[PDB]
Parts: structure tokens; sequence; C-alpha cells
DNA sequence: GCATCCGTGAGTAGAGAAGCACAATTTAACACTTTTGTCAAG
DNA sequence: CTTGACAAAAGTGTTAAATTGTGCTATACTGGGAGCCGTCACGGATGC
């Protein structure tokens, strides 16, 4: 939604903001055609 | 009068960058520095060792 | 101020010259127009080239920090003038530093423009510097008798020298601007249909928005060239050890194999022509090419030996048969054609 | 110290971290123990060598022994620089292959 | 004969012309259509030859024979296609650029020679700080300005074009000094301000105009408006006194009288000397004079001070902005010109003096720089060479731009390297036929550097140059000969 | 690569290990003959084919374009003889 | 992580046209190019180590 | 003497986001003789 | 062996459309942007 915060006028409208790309049920992806995995990464943790 | 000297000590580092050739020194490391120092004296590569020769 | 950043160490320069009032930038403007008129009627009374007077007047502005013997003795001769026509030569110098310090009070209103335009092939300097010579272009055009502000009128122009040069130093392999506008149009297009669609635009779809002279010929042709090549050092793999050059093949000097084949053909054709006669073979060698290198057309052979074109023809068309005669009979050259 | 590290800092003749001291001149060491510092001083006919070890140093030598010059003080890797102003070039060349060796 | 050594040496800007076959002038690479490399571009067949064996561009010459032969039309010799990986080109720069291995590689060779710091090296060669050539009897602070001194900017703008400042006023007030006064430090200018600087202090923009006839007139001063004649003008009856666009506003006299200023915009106190003339101008706005300079009256009226001449066409006066002609420079062609006049063989015989000297430092410090003096002088090498006026150009060969099999082109980064350095040169050529004003000059000159500094040695100095979209530096020269992927490990020790 | 229908990649240390053998001639060979002396390349193949020996090598591509490099880094790099004179290694191809 | 990374990439993008004008007519479709959002995301399943 | 920032180096294979107006230059479609190429005459 | 004869094949001079390069838009607008630091020891210089 676009707010006008002097007219006080609302236009609301869906936009098409592409595409998610879609695990698949045994937890891959397809990726241009190809199978495709998204490794888990391991880092220090954020915090004093 | 002759030259008095003292011996000196370098590991293999230095030493192998301190030879009279330049292409086997700039071919080992330091490029820039070699070639640097090389061009400015217009060093003379004699073609002594094998490295030399190898590359051309 | 800055020794690392170029950027921020122009800034703090174009930071040292303050912002003109509005009754700094009209007087500005009016010294600039005079200045140049005093420079046109210079020329109509000295009789040498208007833009030489100007030439000469900015040297004198620009002074020894930035030929010298011409330019001194058009200046000597400026002044042997006398007192009414002088008076033109001091607008026109003080036009021409009133010049050079209303470009100086508005290189602020370049990095304002060009900070919009980043993204686009050139580097932010590479922006800023480019809007410098469409601020230049502003200054000469500029006309303070409209009333209108600088920035108004110079904006136009800082927005088109830096639209230009991304049109024309963008790409590697540069496209004209006409032709750079159309994959901006068609971009463009493009990305107002997905929106519509919810998906990638079809060519054919893409034609029809575009209008009238478009089809999905033109917009895939459009696209292919649109394409930016792609750099011989792109690594491959997770190592920076592999790269796209390595494994591109060179396809322009002759393979080993080529180059002996052409050899064998060269032996085995010399060994066949040399069971023709003397001239008979000579012909055939001049008319191919196999001497010099280039066929040599009949009248060409003709001069050599004496003789009409269409005695070569006779003779080069009957060792053409012998040779036909001899390959059938020994089949030394027929594996060299396939 | 140990192993592939002590071979690369011989061949490239680096000082060591634990370096050893070692005697500049020959003479007769001297040990002064006391409850602050440690100070040993090799005596010789008319020179008085002075070095401040540690008091965590484990010494080699004892009190009256003659040592010669480039002789380890205290034991630790010898710095092999110090060994050829002090022995010179043929010392430091039989310590470098001695070492390596014993890796 | 046989190859028995490989020599060495820096590459004069003469030797560059003489390996090069031509100047490329654009940044070009090929026709996006015709796929055919663009005249006086990175691929340019007139330049480094043709594509195919023994065929010019045009097509007029298809033959072998035709060897050595250089087309009419095309301007292309007519040879093998090989000498694309050998033929090199140049690019003739505005401005000299150092190479940056003799200026970063430490300790710096021309830092060295120069004995200046890494730290001085970088300012003077990127535009941070001007380094003295002619003093030219400048005084900074009172003392006198000596060669390869150091300044910055601001002292430099003081040296050069003198010290001066504007002063704004309160909206609606009125100075108190008249146009033409002699303030000193301190003294108010008006109400809420003050001078900090001492010299001549003049009105900007009289908002005002008082004209007492011969009964006083207030009128007022529209933004785009300007007042004609000075202050205390005799102004006959009629006269303009202040201009404006449209005639309608012209504030023309109505009886004879004398014009007061008052209501200025802003104080401007320079640090000039007027000299009041009557007859025509020896000089003219933007001239230099020395003391004992003549400047208006033929003889009469003459400077008697260091400065830079303006012209005042309504006050009638000539004001000498007190500046000097110092004559220093920034960059690389600063110190083009330091090793062109350094004398090697007088500079090695004061640091064979140092040598002497109890300090050991001192010695190990003479030794570094006698080393480097030794070397061009034993070498024949002359050491301006160290900074580049041509740029040598890689053959196309060794740079490709070739079309793969799925139709796409590939090129090396030496390409983008070297079209941002044309790119900025060409656009340097067009700053200075323009007269651009030299805050834009140092910024293209900076530029300039920087450019040749990626193409040689990109990431050496600053942030790598990056090609857009991507993050990868582009790979330059230096990049192409170290390392475990560079030429010598890769391609000459192994195969 | 296989793929590519690539060679062998005869790096730094199977070079060592031909110097240390000795062989100067198998050495210069793959330095040359066989990786990237076009002349030499060209004419071995042809020689081989023939029943005929191979030809004496000629100096590695690979050398001729550091040289080139070397000189887009403004640095002049010659090949000198006995006698100091230079050796041009570019068949005249590059000499204006 | 790389989806709020593109996010803010069509942000920024929203405040530039935001600073065109042209408020009249502007709907958030317009406002809104979703291609940085995309190329971000193509990016992370594409060319992520 | 010492402390610090910078620059150097760290195994080998293989296998993988503007638009328009107008001028200026180039391309391509024409016509043209011009020149081969040739096929019959002695 | 010449010498005519042909129909191309090739060269060539215009002329047109297509392509390419250049200038110009007048409310006012006047100092950026992304990073953002888990390795190690080694010289070598560069100043406190
Ligand atoms: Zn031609």
């Amino acid at each position: 939604q676009l707010i006008h915060k002097d007219t006080g006028l609302i236009k609301e409208d869906e936009v098409f903001l592409g595409h998610i790309p879609l695990m698949t049920e045994d937890g891959s992806f397809i990726i241009n055609g190809a199978d495709r995995v998204i490794v888990s990464q391991i880092h220090r943790s954020p915090g004093v | 009068t002759p030259v008095a000297w003292k011996p000196l000590l370098m590991g293999v580092t230095k030493s192998a960058l301190s030879t009279k050739s330049w292409l086997s020194a700039a071919s080992f490391q330091n490029t820039t520095h070699v070639l640097t120092e090389a061009a400015i004296a217009g060093k003379k590569d004699e073609l002594i060792g094998l490295k030399e020769n190898v590359i051309l | 101020i800055s020794t690392s950043d170029p950027v921020r160490q122009y800034l703090h320069e174009i930071g040292q010259v303050p912002l003109l009032t509005l009754e700094e930038e009209v007087e500005l403007a009016r010294k600039v127009e005079e200045g140049m008129e005093a420079i046109k009627k210079l020329s109509e009374i000295t009789g040498l080239d208007p833009d030489l007077i100007r030439e000469v007047v900015r040297a004198k502005i620009l002074g020894s920090a930035r030929d010298p013997k011409t330019v001194e003795e058009i200046d000597q001769k400026l002044k042997s003038l006398p007192k009414e026509h002088k008076r033109y030569l001091h607008i026109a110098r003080e036009g021409e530093a009133a010049r050079q310090h209303l470009i100086e009070a508005n290189l602020r209103l370049v990095v304002s423009i060009a900070k919009k335009y980043t993204g686009r092939g050139l580097s932010f300097l590479d922006l800023i510097q480019e809007g410098n010579q469409g601020l230049i272009r502003a200054v000469e055009k500029f006309e303070y008798k409209r009333r209108f502000k600088f920035s108004t009128y110079a904006t136009w122009w800082i927005r088109q020298a830096i639209n230009r040069a991304i049109a024309d130093q963008a790409r590697t392999i540069r496209i004209p601007v006409h032709m750079v506008e159309t994959i901006n149009k068609l971009s463009r297009t493009a990305r107002q249909l997905q929106q519509e669609l919810g998906r990638e635009p079809t060519y054919e779809e893409i034609a029809e928005a575009m209008g009238p002279g478009w089809d999905a010929k033109r917009v895939e042709e459009t696209l292919k060239i649109a394409q930016e090549p792609v750099s011989l050092e792109t690594p491959i793999g997770d190592e920076k050890d592999s790269f796209y050059g390595d494994f591109i093949p060179d396809e322009h000097l002759p393979s080993p194999v080529d180059a002996a084949t052409q050899s064998l053909l060269s032996e085995e054709l010399e060994k066949a022509l040399s069971k023709l006669s003397e001239r008979e073979a000579m012909v055939l060698k001049l008319r191919k090419g196999l001497i010099d290198g280039r066929e040599h057309t009949l009248e060409e052979v003709g001069a050599f030996f004496g003789v009409t074109r269409e005695r070569i023809r006779q003779i080069e068309n009957k060792a053409l048969r012998k040779l036909k005669y001899h390959e059938s009979r020994t089949r030394k050259l027929r594996d060299f054609l396939d | 110290t140990q192993g592939l590290p002590r071979v690369i800092e011989l061949f490239e003749a680096r000082r060591p971290k634990a370096k050893a001291v070692i005697s500049e001149i020959d003479g007769v060491v001297r040990i002064e123990e006391t409850e602050e510092k440690l100070s040993v001083f090799v005596e010789s006919e008319g020179f008085s060598k002075e070095y401040k070890l540690p008091k965590e140093a484990r010494l080699l030598v004892k009190d009256g022994d003659y040592v010669e010059a480039g002789q380890p003080l205290t034991r630790g890797a010898i710095d092999p620089h110090q060994l050829l102003e002090a022995k010179g070039p043929e010392a430091v060349e039989r310590y470098l292959v001695e070492e390596i060796q014993k890796v | 004969k046989e190859v028995r050594k490989v020599r060495i040496a820096l590459a004069s800007p003469e030797k560059i012309r003489s390996w090069s076959y031509g100047e490329v002038e654009k940044p070009e690479t090929i026709n996006y259509r015709t796929l055919k490399p663009e005249r006086d571009g990175l691929f340019d067949e007139r330049i480094f030859g043709p594509i195919k064996d023994y065929e010019c561009a045009c097509g007029k010459y298809k033959r072998q024979r035709f060897e050595g032969k250089v087309c009419e039309r095309c301007g292309v010799e007519v040879t093998k296609s090989i000498v694309r990986r050998y033929r090199m080109g140049h690019i003739e720069l505005a401005t000299p650029a150092a190479h940056i291995w003799f200026v970063k590689d430490v300790p710096s060779k021309i830092g060295t020679l120069l004995d200046l710091s890494a730290t001085e090296l970088e300012q003077v060669l990127y535009f941070s700080k001007y380094i003295v050539l002619d003093p030219k009897g400048a005084i900074l602070n009172g003392v006198p300005v000596e060669k390869r001194q150091l300044l910055t900017d601001e002292e430099y703008r003081e040296l050069r074009y003198g010290k001066q400042e504007t002063y704004p006023l309160p909206p609606g007030v009125d100075a108190l000094v008249k146009d033409g006064e002699e303030v000193v430090k301190g003294q108010e200018l008006a109400p809420g301000v003050v001078s900090r600087l001492d010299g001549v202090a003049l009105y900007r923009f009289p908002r005002r105009v008082r004209v007492e006839y011969v009964e006083p007139k207030d009128y007022r001063v529209q933004p785009h408006m300007n007042v004609v004649v000075p202050e205390g003008a005799r102004v006959e009856a009629g006269d303009k006194i202040v201009a404006a666009i449209d005639p309608e506003e012209e504030v023309i006299a109505e009886a004879e009288g004398v014009v007061h200023l008052h209501e200025p915009a802003s104080i401007l106190v320079v640090k000039a000397r007027v000299y009041p003339f009557e007859d025509d101008v020896e000089v003219s706005t933007g001239d230099r004079v020395a003391p004992g300079d003549v400047l208006a009256d033929g003889g009469k009226v003459k400077s008697d001070v260091y400065g830079r001449v303006e012209v005042d066409l309504v006050r009638n006066v000539v004001r000498v902005v007190e500046s000097y002609d110092i004559d220093a420079r920034m960059g690389a062609e600063a110190i083009q010109q330091l090793l062109k006049e350094l004398d090697l063989e007088a500079l090695e015989k004061e640091l064979l003096e140092e040598m002497k000297h109890p300090s050991r430092a001192r010695r190990a410090k003479a030794r570094k720089r006698l080393e480097v003096v030794r070397a061009f002088l034993d070498s024949g090498n002359r050491p301006e060479w160290m900074i580049l006026e041509a740029v040598p150009v890689l053959p196309p060969d060794l740079r490709p731009m070739v079309q793969v099999d799925g139709g796409r082109f590939a090129t090396s980064d030496l390409n983008d390297l070297y079209r941002r350095l044309i790119n900025r040169n060409n656009r340097l050529k067009k700053l200075l036929a323009q007269g651009a004003p030299e805050i834009i000059i140092r910024n293209e000159k900076r530029m300039l550097q920087e450019a040749v500094d990626a193409l040689l040695d990109n990431g050496r100095r600053g942030a790598p140059v990056t090609n857009p979209g991507s993050d990868r530096p582009l790979r330059s020269l230096t990049d192409i000969l170290s390392g475990k992927q560079g030429r010598f490990r890769q391609n000459l020790l192994g195969k | 690569g296989k793929a590519q229908f690539g060679g062998q990649r005869f790096g730094e240390m199977e070079v060592w290990a031909l110097e240390a053998y000795g062989a100067a001639h198998t050495l210069q060979e793959m330095l040359t003959l066989k990786s990237d002396d076009i002349e030499g390349r060209n004419a071995a193949y042809e020689a081989i084919i023939k029943g005929e020996d191979v030809p004496e090598p000629s100096v590695p591509e690979s050398f001729r374009v550091l040289v080139k490099e070397l000189q887009a880094l403004a640095l002049d790099v010659q090949t000198l003889d006995e006698k100091d004179n230079p050796v041009d290694i570019f068949e005249g191809l590059a000499s204006k | 992580d790389q989806f709020r990374v593109g996010l803010a990439r069509l942000a920024r993008g929203v405040r530039e046209r935001m600073l065109m004008g042209s408020e009249d007519s502007l709907t958030p479709a317009k406002l809104v190019n979703s291609r940085p959002l995309e190329a971000a995301i193509r990016e992370f399943f594409s060319r992520s180590q």
C-alpha cells in the first residue's frame, strides 16, 4: 500500500516480486534444471 | 688495499632471492621486487643455472 | 583529504569552494556572457579568429601553472589597441575568470546528480568527470537574461553528459546510442510486462508491446546484441586455479596434423605435376597460384609465355585431363580431399 | 624446535624463540646465583664478560669449567647468527648440518 | 645467432614509441555487428596486424607475394596474422604517470633518489600536496619558500593567488567601513562580524543606493541587478546607476548627484594593494607583476609588490592581490622534472661524503641511496624513465577477444584495464582543451595515475579495480606474471 | 582435462625430476617440442609420420609471451648473444 | 539473508523513484522493481559456495 | 632499542536507468561497362 | 595454333535507405557508498 501522508489517500495493489525457488520433498532444489543442496553453515554465534 | 669482509649467513629464501640471475629469482618469489631492481640495474642474466634455461 | 579514497579526496576539494548566492551567480553569469560578447567585438576589429582570442585570453587567466610564444604575441597585439578597444579585452579577461569560478562553485551539483547513475558500467569518479564536462557546456550555453536558476538549466547538461558517457563507455564492445536506448527500452518493456504477466514474457509478447516494426526475430537479435563479453579470467571451482581461458581452444593457428597434411599434399602434387611437361606444369602452377599464391588470369599468364588467352585454356585443361588419368592409375590424391 | 618446523628455521637461519646463550669469548665461567636474579661471568686472563641469564635457565656448565668461544652456556637452540660472529663460518656450517640431521 | 644472455632494463618513452606500430587512440575493440576490429582501437589491424594471413582489412590484397606491402586503402600490412602476438601499440598520455613498481616496491626507487618518503611521494603523485620547483621569491609564514618544499592546497593557494575572505552581513544592516577601506585584523566590518584578515575591504553587492542630488534618494537593488557606478561617483542627470535585464527597471539619475552605496551583501577583504589610475591601463586582469612593474599610466603608476593584477572598471583602480608566481606542481609531472634535473654524478659524490660520517645509521642510509644511484650510472638507465609518458599496449592476441562455440565473446581483463586508461586519457585531453578549472584537471590526472596503476598492478595501491556486476579484481600485468597461477610457475617452469 | 582431450600437466616438480636425472633433451622436448614450440611441434609431427627423427627444438612461445608482457610493463627485455649483440627471437616479425 | 539483501536493494530503488516525483499517478507497482530481489535470490542459488 | 603497520608467503596432480531532432557516415541495392571464361571457327 | 563469338563474372559509379554520431532539452535541485576482519610468521622499513 502507498500512503500519502499529506493527502491521506491509500493505494493498495498486489505486486509481483519474482519467483522463490521451492524445496522438493526430499530436501533439495532444482536450479536451472539441476538438483542442488544448500549446505548448512557453521560460524561463531552472535553475542557478547 | 684488499677489501676486508666478514662472512654472512642467510636463509634459503633470502639466499635464493639475492642470486645474480634475475630470471630464476623472479620465478621464485617477490617478482615485482626482483624485476624492479633488475631493470634499474640493467642486470644481464648469463643463464648459468637450470631454472633460467628451463624458462627459455 | 583522503590519501587512499579518491572519492573522499575529491569531495574535500570541492568543499573548499563556497556555494554561490543568487546575487553571486547572476554576477558571474553576466560576466561570462559579456566576456563572450567582448571577445566577438575584439575579433571583428583585430581580424583574427574569435576562438584564437578566447584561447589567448583563457591562457592568461589559467596562468603559467597550466604555443607560449604566439599566445604572448597575441596578448601584446590586443594590448596595443586604443583605450576603447582595450576595455573589451578587460571584460574578456574578467569573463573568462568568472567562467572558471562559476564552474568551480557548482561542483557539488554534479556530485549530487552523478550519484544517481552508479552501477551502470562506470565508476563514481568517471560519472563525476563526465558530468563536469556537461557542467562546462552548461556554463557556455547558460543565459542569465531568462532569470532561471543555473541549477535548473545545468542539470539538463549534467544528466546528458553522464547518460551519453554510459552509452559510449560502459561496454567493452561499444554500442551506438540509438541501439543503447533500444536495449534500454526493450529492458524496460520486458520488466513492465513481467509485473503484469507474473512471468518472463516471450519474445512475441515483448515485440507486441514495443510497437510497429517489432517482431520476435528483432527482439531476439537485439537481445543477442546486448550480450556483454565474458571474462577469460572468470574462476571455475571453489579455488582460484581454473579459469574460462583454460578451456577455450585456439582455432586460428593450424594444428600439427593440419600443417602436416598440407605439406604431404604439396609433395604429392609436386610429384603429380612432374609427370607433366615443363611449360604444361608451370601453367597449372601459375594458373592455380602454386608459385606466387594468387590465381593468375589467362591474359597475365599469356603475357609470361607470349601466348593468347585461349592458348592457356588448351594447355591448362589438357594438363587437367592427364592428371585425372594419372590419378586413376596411381590413386595418390583421393584421400587428400575428404 | 621439533620436526619439520625445526628444519625450516634451521634452513631459514631464523633466530630461535627460546635461544640459548653462548660465550662470546673463551674463559672460565663463574656462577653467582641470588634470590633475585642470575648472572654468569666468563672470567678470562684479562677479560670479564657478563650474561644476565633468567632464573629458569637450564645451565649446562658449572663453576670452574673452561668454555670455548661459541660454546652454549645455557641449553636450547643456538642462534646461528650469533655463532657465526662468535666462532666462525666453519662452526655454524658444522652446527647447521648436525642440527638438521638430528631431526 | 645463439641466445646466451637475457638483459632487463627500463624502457624510455622513445624506446616504447619505437616498439609500437601505432598509437591506440580509441577505447573501442570491435564493431558490435560486423565483429571486425575498429580503427585506432585496441584490436586495430592497421596497428597490430591482419586477422588472417596475407589479407588486409578491406580485402584488396589476398596473396602472399604482397608480403611487406601496406595497403593504400585499409592501411594494413599484408603479412602473417601471427604478428598480432608480437606487434605492440602505445598510448600517448596527456600527462606523465609514475610506474607503480618504482613507487610502491619498498623501498621506493623514486623516493630513494629524490630523498622523499613513501608518504611524501604518495601525496605528490596522487595530488594531495604541491612540491616546489621554483620558489620565485615566495615567502610563507615569514620564511622564504625553498625548492622541493611540500605545500598543502591551502598554502599553495595563498602563495599562488593571494589571501582573501568574504564576510556575510546580517540581512538589513549597513557596513561601517566604505568601499576601498584599508581594514586591519579584528576591525569590525559590520556590527555582527569582524575582519579575520587585514587588507582592503570592498562592497560586493550594494543592496541600497543613496544618491544625493545637487536631496537623497534611496533605491533598492534586486539580486538580478548590478550597480555600474562606484561609491562617490559624480553622476550627471540621466546617467545609468544600476543596471538591469529590462530597461524599465534601470535606475537612471533624475538629476546630477553623488552615489553613496549602502547595505552590502558581503564585504570582501583581500590582502591587496590598490593603485588608482586616470588614463588607460598597461596591464589586464590575470597578469602577474613584480615590484617596479608599470601598471596603468605608461610609467607613472607602477607596482611595488609581487602579486596578480585585477583591473576594476567601475572603481577605476588596479588592485594587486599580493601573491607569488611560485612554480609548484603535483603528480608524476612534478616528480619527472625532479628526476630529470637530478645529477647522478653529483649525488654520488655527496653520498660518498656521508659514508664517512661516524653514525652507523647515516652510513647505512647513504648506502641504500648510493646502491640505487650506482645502479642507474652503471646500467646507463635514465632515472626519469621510471615515469611513463607513452604506455605500451600488449599485442591483441595475448589479450584476445574470441567468440566461443556458443557464440558469446570472451575477453581478457587487460582490455577493460586498457579501456579505462584510454577513456580517462582522452577525457583529460578534452578537459585541457576546454580550459577546465584546476580542480577538475587535478581529479582527472589523479584518475589517470590510478588507471595506470590498475593496468600495471591492480590492488597494489588503493581498492582493486573490478568489472561491474562482480567483486572479482581485474587481472593486471603484474598478476599475470606473479604467483602460482602466474606465467612463470604455470607456463614456464612447468607446462 | 580428459573432457577437453588435454595433455598431462608437467609441473615444476616433474621438471625437477628430469633435471636430477640429467635428462636434458627429454626435459627440452617437454618444454618446447611437446608443449608450445609451434614450429617445433608441427615439425615434430611431420617428421614422425615420415619416419624421420624430430628436429632441433626452438624457443617456446610462452617465453615470447613473457617477453611481450614484460614490455607491456615498460621493461626492456632483450636476448643477447656471446658478443652482447641483440638477438631477435620474433623472426623479424615485431621489428619496425 | 539473501532475500533481505535483495529487498534492501529493491527498497533503495523505491526511494529514488519516490525522489523522481510524479506522485499524482504513482502506484506501488510502478515504484517497485523486483529485479534487484530476483538477482540476489538467483545469485544465492546459483553462484554461492 | 623497540613497537607497529605493511607486504610477502604458505605441496602436487585431476576434475570439475530518456527522448528526439537532424546531420553525417555507411550499407546495399541498383545500374553500368570490363574482364574473363569459353565454344565454336579456321 | 589465333579469332572470333558469346554469357556470365567481376568491377564500378550512383543513389537510396539504413545506420551512426551529435546536439539539446530553462521551476529548482549543490560533499558517496559499502563495509563493518576467526591465521600465521616472516622480513624490512619507519618512525618514536
Ligand atoms: Zn587493404
